[PDB]
């Protein structure tokens, strides 16, 4: 799905969990 | 029906050069190229009578 600036208008779809502990 | 949002918003001069008063002698040969590559759109348009 690749493109020039591609607009995100196979995929698939998960978050991060960022949190002040990690360190690395 | 419904524009929830705009991205993009642009407001100009109109995309018209001879719509009005034209001469019955010769008619309008209005012309667009509307192409969308590289993520732009382009509309190259030329007039002629």
């Amino acid at each position: 799905n690749l493109k020039p600036f591609e607009r995100d208008i196979y995929f698939p779809l998960q978050s991060y969990g960022f949190q002040p502990t990690n360190g690395v | 029906s419904s524009a929830n949002n705009c991205t993009f918003e642009y407001v100009s001069q109109p995309f018209l050069m001879d719509l009005e008063g034209k001469q019955g002698n010769f008619k309008n040969l209005r012309e667009f190229v509307f192409k969308n590559i590289d993520g732009y759109f382009k509309i190259y348009s030329k007039h002629t009578p």
